[PDB]
Formats: structure tokens, C-alpha cells, sequence
RNA sequence: AUACUUACCUUAAGAUAUCAGAGGAGAUCAAGAAGUCCUACUGAUCAAACAUGCGCUUCCAAGAAGGACGUUAAGCAUUUAUCAUUGAACGUUCAUUGAACAUUGAUGCAAACUCCUUGGUCACACACACGCGGAAGGCGUG
């Protein structure tokens, strides 16, 4: 009902009209965006379906207008996962880097952080972080990034050679917090 | 495995022991039990859980068998759904080093109770 | 993450998340024991094809003890059937008797006239004993003149019920031998505290 | 609102002498309906006018004894 | 002894699977030291819909797991 | 009567008048006058033997156990002599008894 | 109204069926006698494998475990 | 019936289940609690491992080395810094993207720490009870800073560098600020 | 009244064991549990003819190389079907129950 | 009452566990709260069923008897519950 | 540390060897209960700990045992990578609409390298037969 409780309300029709007369305001999508949130529910399962249609065309339709919003990548992928359907989590940030073709970094580092909680294979888990640093490794301020991957080969190993052979790749490549390294 | 485990020994002697613990599923638990109950739910140190595949087990009728082993290590695995239990591997530490150790953790005891009449004074 | 940030981050640090692949076990749609269960009557073929059966033995060993211990009881009761015409017991009111127990060995009957001629006189005194011993057995039945000083004996204030006979505590009964409606001794089942 | 407790609600379910779609325990469990004349804390229910359909043409099978562990699902049809 | 801790689902709308491919989504209006749970509302989802009735009470031993559906 | 309402002591006798005068009374009947019966139990065994104890949980003593079962894939019916044997109650469904 | 302690103590003496946990097999026969764990002891039995009789088995004695329900006919 | 609480080395009079959420959330037990564990694992860091260490039985051992001790003063100095610096880097987190996307049309969504909807509403319930006396959140928009160079921002921070090799770093820059 | 009474007469003693699963064991008790957990030294144990999570359960307790030899099984109370006594045994002396006597007498 | 294993579960509050269901079901997550029945409650919680698949419930309450064992986070091999010796201050009175 | 306030809670039961006698509880009815209960009483069996033996038995040094949650490695072989409705062309293909991890995988067969942890790398001796102290268990005695 609260669907219906959306669609009758006066602000959304007003504020609808305002955003699809201009597509690249971002100003007057966001509170487009903040409406529909906000004036939905704490988003679970529980909640309409035709709601959360709507949220994820709403951003569809974003994230299509906009391709470079590192940020509404992870909102839409996290608000996502929040419902469930962690497949379509994983189709949603391979879109995102597939919009960045596979770089810059913030995508990788929170893609990853996540996935580290989904995806179990341990083989594969590596090889995912291996394509990921050969493409935004050598990135500047990537030291978020390898820390993860650092602290995260270092969880999951028992032989420490895997290991010395990341230290040993880190501090050739100029990053930013090499120190820490 | 030649362990020769003790003839007249039950699981309050079994402690600090590698075993290997068998369920229902026939799937096995190998680890240093550190202590049970009266439903017989154990803790399992540095747990590894064993099964065997469909596909091998084609094999293992009536040899090398690619037992798939994920690492669970400390679990705490339940009475009800196990079958049996033996043992794998003797503990780290002989008689002897368990007895001496089990005397210097009395005497700490012993000496923390004095502190704590210490502190109540 | 939890109430306090330093070990919740650093110390714990939990496992990874595990390796999962395909299962042994059945997936909840065929968890069963056996549907196809025996059809039993045809086993009743199968007896006649069986075809003696060995003494049980044990259950023996405890009827045993089941029917000696009837059979005691039913001995007691046959001294149960079998106090008027017993010759020990004097043909007095059994109003005016007064039943002693718990007593010393060695106590001397003049001793028990002396502690006894309190109340009333006494009429006569039988003191039990064995009849193959000649031990005295530790109780013995007195009877006084009245009723009124036997009551008094029974009414114990001060006075007999707790009075120390020779460095022992005795105790002091109105007769129920020939009183009371239903009293069997303590051969019969019957006795009291 | 309030709470409505199984051995409270399964009491006003048996007073109110509605029909009962009651479910059994695995594949073999055949969907009786019936309507409840008496339980128990062992939830062996006495059922009245029972009406047996395979799982996916029912079959009487009178007042039944039904025993507590079988059941899985109670419901009004 | 102790009975269950589900006061916080106490009006949320909850999905138990129930046994191992039964899943039934309804309101959780009871719950016993047992773990027999009082429903409304159930809607057994099967991934073909069918609803259960107005009120529904699911056996403690039949019952695996439960989510609650409804934010907390 | 609930159980712990019964007392201590008193329950014993509680369960052996039970025994007596209860369903139990097959079993009861079995180990007193030594016919033998026929025990099914849950794995298909069919089991002809005769009966040297009882219990609350009819975990059962048997004694010249004839034990019989069927194996169906055709079918072989197998039989096997056990003489003395300690039977848990869980596997036996039905104890029939033949006069 | 009814609970089944009562049930059971008024289907004593009569002809009793009972289908078993398994619905393979189902015993027709006069109840004898029952304890508070609902165990069933019976008398002159008929079985009914999935519906069809393979004999008349005689006094009988089924466990409380097995038995789905006992109905009275 | 008596809960000992091996923590707080009390016990409970008769456990229930109130008495027992009550004194697990307790601050008394958190703070033993939390002392304990970092015990524990400071003990089992300490703890040497002195191994028997099986000595072998041996011509080509002509070369000999000199050995390097330290002061008693100078070993206790040396290894409370190494303490320090271990407590250091196990602690030590990179901040950088939030430094980095601090002006971003969804930073206050995503980086702000229980906005994200994942972990979102842990961080509500993890919040503790406040019962002693004495967020950026979804409203922000692209509109709320139009023009992040207007109103000064602070520079990107300069890297930071080990104190062992600060000696070795390049004298006098290029280009001076 | 329990019979595992009976079994803790019977340390030292050679039996088999047949499980719930089909599981055949051989192997002298050395004690038994209140509840029946049975342990047992100088185990030899079979699989009659088969059972995949009985096969499983068989070659996974080591010393496999179906007869799996193993030093010392315990055995959980509810994992045991039946258990066959030696019949050297006589069932006469042991089922007298010292305890059931006692409480005869005790009535 | 209780007896070591279910005591340290009641321990491992508010931590990454995992647990196998008897279905095959690998849920995990953070432990809201145990009972000592070993219904078990918890948030976040990542599953695997039977099937292969991966999804993501909030807030789940798993019943006890259908656990087949549960993960709890290594450090509790040093637990105090395993203290042997440790004596007792003193019983209240 | 002390005070005050609030919230929560206050008792499952029994036994600790077993069997037979000595004596007691000296059994409240005309010489006696039967039994049952206790014991620094005795006798027998069992359990636990300690000590000692067993001309006990087995295991203890580039390799042997165990592991890799490592690689060579996309090594080689095989298989699989949704359903429903509508339109069109000759069961298939394409298009639209609606619903719900991973191919460099997965499975099988191995093989090799590298690495890891443990152990009396003991004492004696280096020779032509047919030792003490270690570790684990079994038995015996006290
Ligand atoms: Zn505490």
C-alpha cells in the first residue's frame, strides 16, 4: 500500500516531472533518489515488491545517465545485498567496473571488501584479487587495497611463501602509504 | 597408525588426545577434543572435517582417495548427529610434562586463592 | 562490530568463510528409515519351520526370594491365629496394668517395686524373660490395685515415661495385650514406636 | 496486540470447533482434515470426522488418536 | 527450560523454513518453551503460491529456521 | 498421576505394576512361559526367538535368536542363528506373540 | 472436551486400526491395553499391506514409536 | 543453579536467563572480560617458543663472525620499542579514501559507517547503552557543496616516512611551496 | 530395571556389535556407559554387502587397508541397533540383578 | 546445568560463527544471542544451501536440534572454561 | 572504596563401592518379627592413586612420518553453464515480455618440484652372524 501511498503523493509526481524534463541535473535527481529512499521503509524483504522494482530501476536509470558514480555503484550493489540476491550484487559491480573498464580503485577496494564476506573458493577468491591488481595495484593511493589483500593472504594461507612474494611485489610500485609496507 | 591407546581409558582420559570423531553423514572431524559433556558434545581444536565425494566413493567399493578436507578448527560439534569416535594422534606433551603441568597449575591456584585472601583482608 | 573496538578487530579476527561443495547425505526429501517395513505374516510360516525352549532360571532366582518371603509372612500369620488364656498373663483389669520396657539387664525387681511403689500399691509383677537363657529379656508387666495411680503411672510429667531406671531412659505403656481392639507384638507385625 | 501462545490458540481452535487442514511429517505424511474434538501436552490430538488426501479423492477415516510427533502443520481451512 | 528468545519477532513478519523445502512466511503471534510457533497469516511459498488460513500453529520439531522478513 | 508427583520409591513399584498389567504384558506373557515371538523390527530383520528380560525402554535379552530378512533387488531371503543376544527397543516396531 | 487418555480408555474393547508411521502397514485387531507412553497391546490382528491383507496375526504388541495414529472403526 | 562467572571470579545466586544477559552486558564484565583476552594473547605473543632443538653430529668452518650483544638497559630499551611499534602497526588502519572522497555526492551514504544498508543497522544496535550523562547523513546532495575549491579544503596529506631511513630522504625538493 | 546394568557386568567380555547403520563391529568391552556409549578396544569391524555413508564411515576410521582393524572405538548409546553376546555366557548367572533383589527386599 | 560445550557457546556472544545445519545449510555470522537449549540467534547472516547457492539474511534464529555442529572464532582455545585447576572464591552463602 | 535508587533472580531429589556374618538401633505385650539401617568390626570381589618389577611388547635420523587451507597449472580427458508466454523463418534459430557464486571453473587420473612441523641425527662401537636413562600400552606384586 505504501506502493500506492508513493505513487499518490503529490511530492513524488511534482519532483518526477522536474527530473525527467532534465537528465543530467544531478541536483534534482538526488532528491529524487533521497525521496523514494527516504519516504520508503527500512528496506527489507518485507516491503513491496513493486517498490523495490521501482528502487532498482531508479537506479538503473542513475547509474546509466551517470556511469562514473563510484559511490551509486555502492549503493545500489549494498541496498541490493541488503534485500539478498548476492548474484545480482556481483552482476552489479562487474557493470560498475565494467563502466570504469576495470579500474580506479573505490569499486575495487569496497567490491572487494565484500567479497571477501561472500565468496568462499579460495583459489578463485585469489585469482579475483590477482585480476583486480594487476589493473589498479600500481594505482597511487591503492594502499587500501593491498593492506586488504595483505592482512587477507595473510588470514587464509598457512605457508608464509605466498605471502613474502606480495611484500616483495608492494615495494617496487610507488604508492602512496608504501611506508606502511 | 600403531598409537596403542589405553586399554582402560574413556573420554575424561581421552583429553587434550587427537581424534578422530565419525557422524552420522560419515563425515569425520579430526581434532584435539578439549572437552565433552553428558550428551557427548564435544570441542574440537584445530578441527579438519572430512568427506568423501560421491564420485570417489565409487572407488572406495570393493587404493587412493581423494578425501575433500575443509578446515573448521575450533568447533564445537553436537551429540546427536555422530556415530563414534577413536583416536588419532597421542598429545603433545608425555605423562610425565601433563603431570608436572598439572601440579604447577595447583599451585597457581592454590596461590591465587591466597591472593584472594590477600584482597579480602 | 561489537561492544569494545580492540579485540573484536585484532584478537578474534574470525575464520574464513569455508569452502563449500556437494553434500553426501540426502537432501531432506529422502531423509527416511523404511517405508518398505515387513509384511509380519508370513513369519508365522516361518516358526513351525523353527521347530524346545530353555528354562528361564533367573527369574526363578527371584521368585525364589518372592515366594520365602510370602511364605514367612503367611508363617507369622499362622502364629497370628494362635491372650487370655496365657498363664504368664494374671487374670488383673487390664485397666490397671502397667507395661515397662527398654530395661537394663541387671536390674534387680526390688529396684522396680522401688521405683514403681510411687503411685500405688502394687498388686504383682511379672518381669520377662528367656525361657532358655534366663536372661532377663527388658521388659516386664505390673499391676497396681486401682486404675487411678496406673493412669497416673501413664501420665509421665516428672514421672516415669523418661525416668532414668538404672543409667538408661525406659518406656512406660498403659497394656495393650488385652486393651486395645487390634495390637499384635512385634512378632506379629505389630508393636509400637 | 497480545500473545497468542500454541497450547492457548490450539484450546480457542478447539473450542471454536473449526475445520482443520493438518499436515504430517515427510513423504509418506498424508494430508488429514478433519475437525479437533481434544489434544494434549504430547500434542496427540483426537480428530473428529477425518478426511485423508495424498500428497501432491480422500478418504473417511473417522476419529482418530493422531499421534503428537507426525504433525507438522496445524491450519483452518 | 528457558523459553526462546523470539521477543523481538514478536510481530514481524517471519519465514520459517519449515523441514527442508517447506518455507512458510507469516506473523509470528506465538511461541512456547518448545519452539511451536503460532502464525498468521501463512503463505507457504513454494518457488504456485498457496496460502494457509487465518490462523496456523507449526510443530517445534518440524521447524528448522526462522528469519524474520520485517525490519528490527 | 504426573511423574515426579508419584514420589520416590513409590515409582519403581509404580512401573512394575505397569509392568504387570500394561501392554507390557506380551513381554510379560514371553519371558514367563518362554514361547517365542516374533520381534519386526525397523531395518527388515524379522527376528524369532524367546525372551530373557525386559525393560522400560524394551531393550531386550533374546536367546536362540532365529533372525530372518529379505534382500530385494532377484530376492534372497538370508537367515542367521544368533544364540545370545541384547536387542535395543528403538529398532523393534512390533512384538506378536504365538501361542 | 476429550483428551487422549479418555480416547483411549473408552476405545479399550473395541475393534482397533492403526496405521503405522509407514503406511505400508496397518493393524486391524481389538485394543487391549494401553500405558501413559501409548503403547499398544492388541489382540487377533489383521494387517494390510498399502491396503491388502497378508494374514490375521494374532495378540500383538506395537511400540508407541512407530504408529501414526490409531482410529476406531 | 550457581552461574560462577569465571571473569568476574563472582557468581550468580541462581541462574536465569535475565540475570544472565544483564551481567554479559554488563561494564564490570566487559572490562575484565576485555582485559583477559588481550591477556591471553599478549602471554602466548611473549611466551618463547624454545624448541629441544636436536643438536646434530658434523673441516670447512674456517670463517668466524663476530657476535653482537646489548646492555641489559639496552635490551630492555630496545625491546619496548619494538612493543610500541608492534602495537603500532597491528592497530594502524589506512584512512585514505574517505580523506579522498570527502566532498563526493554519495560519501555520506556509503563511507559514513552505518548508512551503507550491509552493515547499516549494526551500528545502531551496536550503539551501546547510554545511560550516564554526557552523522552526515542521506541528505546530502550534489547542492550542498557546489564548488569544493571555494570554501578551502585541506591538502592532500604528505606520506609519511620511516624514522629509521628519515636520514635518507632527497635533500632540498624541487620546487619549493 | 535397566539392562545396561547388564552390559556393566560385562568388562573384559568379546562381542560383536551390529549398528543402526549396518556397521558390524568385533571387539572385546571394556566398559559401558550409563547411557550406552560402549567403548571398545582391539576393534575389527565389517560391512556386509551396500551402504555409501556406511562405506564412507567405514574407510574414513583409519587402518582401512572391508575390514578396518582400529585400536580403540568408542561407540555412542544410540548408534547401537543390537549387540551379540558370546554364548560361552550363561545369561542365568548375570540377569539376578543384585540391585532388583535389594529392592525386593527393600519392599 | 549447563557442562562446558554449550557454556562457551553462551561465551562466543556477539562473534563470527558458522554453523552447518542438518540439511547441509552453512549459515554465518555474528551471534546475537545463544540459549542453553543451543538455539541459537543470529545477524548478517550469509548461507549456503544445499543447492550451491549464496544469499544473505539480516537476522535468523536457528533451532538447535537441527545443528550439526557450530564454528566459534579460533582465540577461544584459550578460554577460561578450560582451566582445569582454577579454584573456586568461595560458594555465596 | 561507601552511600542511595532502580531492574533481575534466589533453592530438582538421592547415593558414593558391592556381597556375607560380629555387635548395635540391646526392637512396646508374656522366650523371638521378618526385614531394613549404621560401623575405625572381620572376610571376599571391584574401582582409583602411588611404588616396584616383568630376561614383558612396540616406537624413536640425506632420509622417515604427517601436512600444504602451495606451485608447475588455463598439465591431460569429460561434462554443464535458466524457465514460461507471444511473433517470425526452415525440433531448431532470432526478437520482445515476465520470474529466479564461479570456466582460467567443476569432476576424474596422476606425476614432479619446492616448502612446512615433528624425532635419542644419544651412549657404545664400525665389527662376519643365523647398555643406561626416553615415549606408549599389557601383566604381576605391595
Ligand atoms: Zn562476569
Amino acid at each position: 500500500d505504501k506502493y500506492t501511498a508513493l505513487i499518490h503523493d503529490e511530492n513524488f509526481s511534482t519532483l518526477t516531472l522536474n527530473v525527467s524534463r532534465y537528465p543530467k541535473s544531478l541536483a534534482y535527481w538526488e532528491k529524487l533518489l533521497n525521496y523514494i529512499v527516504k519516504a520508503s521503509a527500512p528496506i527489507c524483504k518485507s516491503t513491496e515488491p513493486q517498490l523495490l522494482k521501482l528502487i532498482r530501476c531508479t537506479y538503473s536509470s542513475m547509474l546509466n545517465e551517470f556511469p562514473y558514480l563510484e559511490n551509486y555503484y555502492i549503493d545500489f550493489a549494498l541496498l541490493e545485498y541488503k534485500l539478498g540476491n548476492v548474484s545480482m550484487s556481483h552482476k552489479i559491480f562487474q557493470r560498475g567496473l565494467q563502466a570504469f573498464n576495470q579500474r580506479s580503485l573505490l569499486l575495487w577496494t569496497s567490491y572487494l571488501k565484500f567479497c571477501n564476506n561472500v565468496i568462499s573458493h579460495q583459489k578463485q577468491l585469489f585469482k579475483k584479487y590477482e585480476t583486480a591488481e594487476e589493473y589498479v595495484g600500481l594505482h597511487f593511493f591503492s594502499g587500501e587495497f593491498w593492506d586488504l589483500y595483505l592482512e587477507q593472504i595473510s588470514s587464509r594461507c598457512t605457508s608464509s611463501k605466498k605471502y613474502w612474494n606480495v611484500l616483495r611485489k608492494i615495494l617496487e610500485i610507488p604508492l602512496h602509504s608504501f611506508s606502511k609496507f | 597408525s600403531k598409537i596403542q591407546v589405553a586399554h582402560s581409558s574413556r573420554l575424561a582420559n581421552l583429553i587434550d588426545y587427537k581424534l578422530r570423531v565419525l557422524t552420522q553423514d560419515g563425515r569425520v572431524y579430526i581434532g584435539q577434543l578439549m572437552a565433552f559433556d553428558k550428551h557427548m558434545n564435544l570441542v574440537l581444536n584445530e578441527c579438519i572435517e572430512e568427506r568423501v565425494p560421491k564420485t570417489q566413493l565409487d572407488k572406495l567399493r570393493p587404493l587412493n582417495i581423494k578425501v575433500e578436507k575443509r578446515v573448521l578448527g575450533l568447533t564445537i560439534l553436537r551429540g546427536e548427529q555422530i556415530l563414534s569416535t577413536v583416536v588419532e594422534d597421542k598429545p603433545l606433551l608425555s605423562k610425565k610434562e601433563r603431570l608436572v603441568r598439572d601440579k604447577k597449575e595447583k599451585k597457581q591456584a592454590q596461590k591465587q586463592t591466597k591472593l584472594r585472601k590477600e584482597k579480602e583482608k | 562490530l561489537s561492544k569494545y573496538p580492540d579485540d573484536v578487530s585484532r584478537l578474534f579476527k574470525p575464520r574464513p568463510p569455508l569452502s563449500y561443495k556437494r553434500p553426501t547425505d540426502y537432501p531432506y526429501a529422502k531423509r527416511q528409515t523404511n517405508p518398505n517395513i515387513t509384511g509380519v505374516a508370513n513369519l508365522l510360516s516361518t516358526s513351525l519351520k523353527h521347530y524346545x525352549x530353555x528354562x528361564x532360571x533367573x527369574x526363578x532366582x527371584x521368585x525364589x526370594x518372592x515366594x520365602x518371603x510370602x511364605x514367612x509372612x503367611x508363617x507369622x500369620x499362622x502364629x497370628x491365629x494362635x491372650p487370655n488364656v496365657d498363664p504368664h498373663i494374671k487374670d488383673t483389669d487390664p485397666y490397671r496394668t502397667i507395661f515397662i520396657g527398654r530395661l537394663p539387664y541387671d536390674l534387680d525387681e526390688i529396684e522396680l517395686q522401688k521405683y514403681f511403689v510411687k503411685f500405688g500399691e502394687i498388686e504383682k509383677i511379672r518381669i520377662v524373660k528367656d525361657k532358655i537363657t534366663q536372661k532377663s529379656k527388658g521388659y516386664a508387666f505390673i499391676v497396681f490395685k486401682d486404675p487411678i495411680s496406673s493412669k497416673m503411672a501413664f501420665k509421665e510429667i516428672g514421672v516415669h515415661r523418661g525416668i532414668q531406671i538404672k543409667d538408661r531412659i525406659c518406656i512406660v505403656d498403659i497394656e495393650r495385650g488385652r486393651t486395645v481392639k487390634y495390637f499384635k507384638p512385634r512378632r506379629l507385625g505389630g508393636g509400637l514406636g | 496486540k497480545a500473545m497468542v501462545p500454541p497450547i492457548n490458540c490450539i484450546f480457542n481452535f478447539l473450542q471454536q470447533q473449526t475445520p482443520v487442514t493438518i499436515w504430517l511429517f515427510e513423504q509418506i505424511g498424508i494430508r488429514i482434515k478433519g475437525k479437533i474434538v481434544g489434544f494434549d501436552e504430547f500434542m496427540n490430538v483426537v480428530i473428529d470426522e477425518a478426511v485423508e488426501i495424498p500428497v501432491n479423492k480422500g478418504t473417511p477415516l473417522g476419529k482418530i488418536l493422531l499421534k503428537g510427533d507426525n504433525i507438522t502443520l496445524i491450519t483452518s481451512a | 527450560v528457558s523459553t526462546p528468545e523470539l521477543k523481538k519477532y514478536m510481530d514481524k513478519k517471519i519465514l520459517l523454513n519449515i523441514n527442508g523445502s517447506r518455507k512458510v512466511a507469516g506473523i509470528l503471534r506465538g511461541y512456547d518453551i518448545f519452539l511451536n510457533v503460532v502464525l498468521d497469516d501463512a503463505m507457504e511459498i513454494n518457488g504456485n503460491n498457496h496460502q494457509l488460513g487465518l490462523q496456523t500453529v507449526i510443530r517445534g520439531n518440524s521447524i528448522i529456521s526462522l528469519e524474520a522478513l520485517d525490519a528490527i | 498421576r504426573p511423574k515426579h508427583e508419584l514420589s520416590r520409591a513409590e515409582l519403581e513399584e509404580l512401573e512394575e505394576f505397569e509392568f504387570k498389567h500394561g501392554p507390557m504384558s506380551l513381554i510379560n506373557d514371553a519371558m514367563v512361559t518362554r514361547t517365542p515371538v516374533i520381534i519386526s523390527l525397523r531395518n527388515n530383520h524379522k527376528i524369532i526367538a524367546r525372551v530373557k528380560a525386559f525393560d522400560r525402554h524394551c531393550n531386550m535379552v533374546l536367546e536362540n535368536v532365529k533372525e530372518l530378512w529379505t534382500e530385494k533387488k532377484n530376492v534372497i531371503n538370508r537367515e542367521r542363528f544368533i544364540s545370545k543376544l541384547f536387542l535395543r527397543g528403538d529398532s523393534v516396531i512390533v512384538v506378536l506373540k504365538t501361542p | 472436551p476429550v483428551n487422549p487418555k479418555p480416547f483411549l480408555k473408552g476405545l479399550v474393547n473395541h475393534r482397533v486400526g492403526v496405521k503405522l508411521k509407514f503406511n505400508s502397514t496397518e493393524y486391524r485387531g481389538t485394543l487391549v491395553s494401553t500405558d501413559n507412553y501409548f503403547n499398544l497391546q492388541l489382540n487377533e490382528a489383521e494387517e494390510f499391506v498399502a491396503g491388502v491383507s497378508h494374514g490375521t496375526l494374532g495378540e500383538i504388541f506395537i511400540r508407541c514409536n512407530n504408529v501414526l495414529y490409531i482410529r476406531e472403526l | 543453579t550457581r552461574y560462577y562467572c569465571e571473569y568476574c571470579h563472582s557468581y550468580l545466586t541462581h541462574d536465569t536467563l535475565s540475570v544472565r544477559k544483564s551481567h554479559l552486558v554488563g561494564k564490570n564484565h566487559l572490562r575484565i572480560t576485555a582485559d583477559y583476552y588481550r591477556n591471553k594473547a599478549r602471554d602466548i605473543i611473549n611466551k618463547h617458543n624454545h624448541k629441544r632443538r636436536h643438536i646434530g653430529k658434523r673441516s670447512s668452518q674456517n670463517e668466524t663472525l663476530k657476535v653482537t650483544c646489548l646492555s641489559n638497559k639496552e635490551k630492555r630499551h630496545i625491546m619496548h620499542v619494538k612493543k610500541m611499534n608492534q602495537k603500532e602497526l597491528a592497530q594502524t588502519s589506512i584512512d585514505t579514501l574517505k580523506l579522498l572522497y570527502d566532498g563526493s555526492p554519495g560519501y555520506s551514504k556509503v563511507f559514513v559507517d552505518a548508512n551503507r544498508f550491509d552493515i547499516g543497522d549494526l551500528v545502531k544496535a551496536s550503539k551501546l547503552p547510554q545511560r550516564a550523562n554526557e552523522s552526515r547523513s542521506r541528505d546530502e546532495t550534489c547542492e550542498s557543496n557546489p564548488f569544493p575549491r571555494l570554501n578551502n579544503p585541506k591538502k592532500l596529506e604528505p606520506p609519511k616516512i620511516l624514522s629509521q631511513w628519515s636520514n635518507t630522504i632527497p635533500k632540498t625538493s624541487i620546487f619549493y611551496s | 530395571m535397566k539392562l545396561v546394568n547388564f552390559l556393566k557386568k560385562l568388562r573384559n567380555e568379546q562381542v560383536t556389535i551390529e549398528l543402526k547403520n549396518g556397521t558390524t563391529v568385533w571387539g572385546t568391552l571394556q566398559s559401558v556407559s550409563p547411557q550406552m556409549n560402549a567403548i571398545l578396544t582391539d576393534v575389527k569391524l565389517t560391512l556386509p554387502q551396500s551402504n555409501g555413508i556406511a562405506m564412507a564411515s567405514l574407510y574414513l576410521t583409519g587402518g582401512q587397508q572391508n575390514i578396518a582393524s582400529l585400536q580403540y572405538i568408542n561407540i555412542r548409546g544410540n548408534t547401537i541397533r543390537q549387540i551379540i553376546l558370546p554364548d560361552s555366557l550363561n545369561l542365568d548367572s548375570l540377569l539376578v540383578d543384585q540391585k532388583q533383589l535389594n529392592s525386593l527386599r527393600r519392599s | 546445568m549447563n557442562g562446558i560445550p554449550v557454556k562457551l557457546l553462551n561465551e562466543a556472544q556477539g562473534h563470527i560463527v558458522s554453523l552447518e545445519l542438518t540439511t547441509g545449510a552453512t549459515y554465518r555470522g555474528k551471534l546475537v544471542e545463544s540459549e542453553d537449549s543451543m538455539n541459537v540467534q543470529l545477524r548478517d547472516v550469509i548461507a549456503t544451501e544445499p543447492q550451491g547457492a549464496v544469499t544473505h539474511m539480516d537476522q535468523i534464529f536457528v533451532r538447535g536440534s537441527q545443528i550439526k555442529f557450530i564454528v566459534v572464532p579460533d582465540l577461544l582455545k584459550n578460554a577460561p572454561l578450560f582451566k582445569k585447576n582454577s579454584s573456586r572464591p568461595m560458594p555465596p552463602i
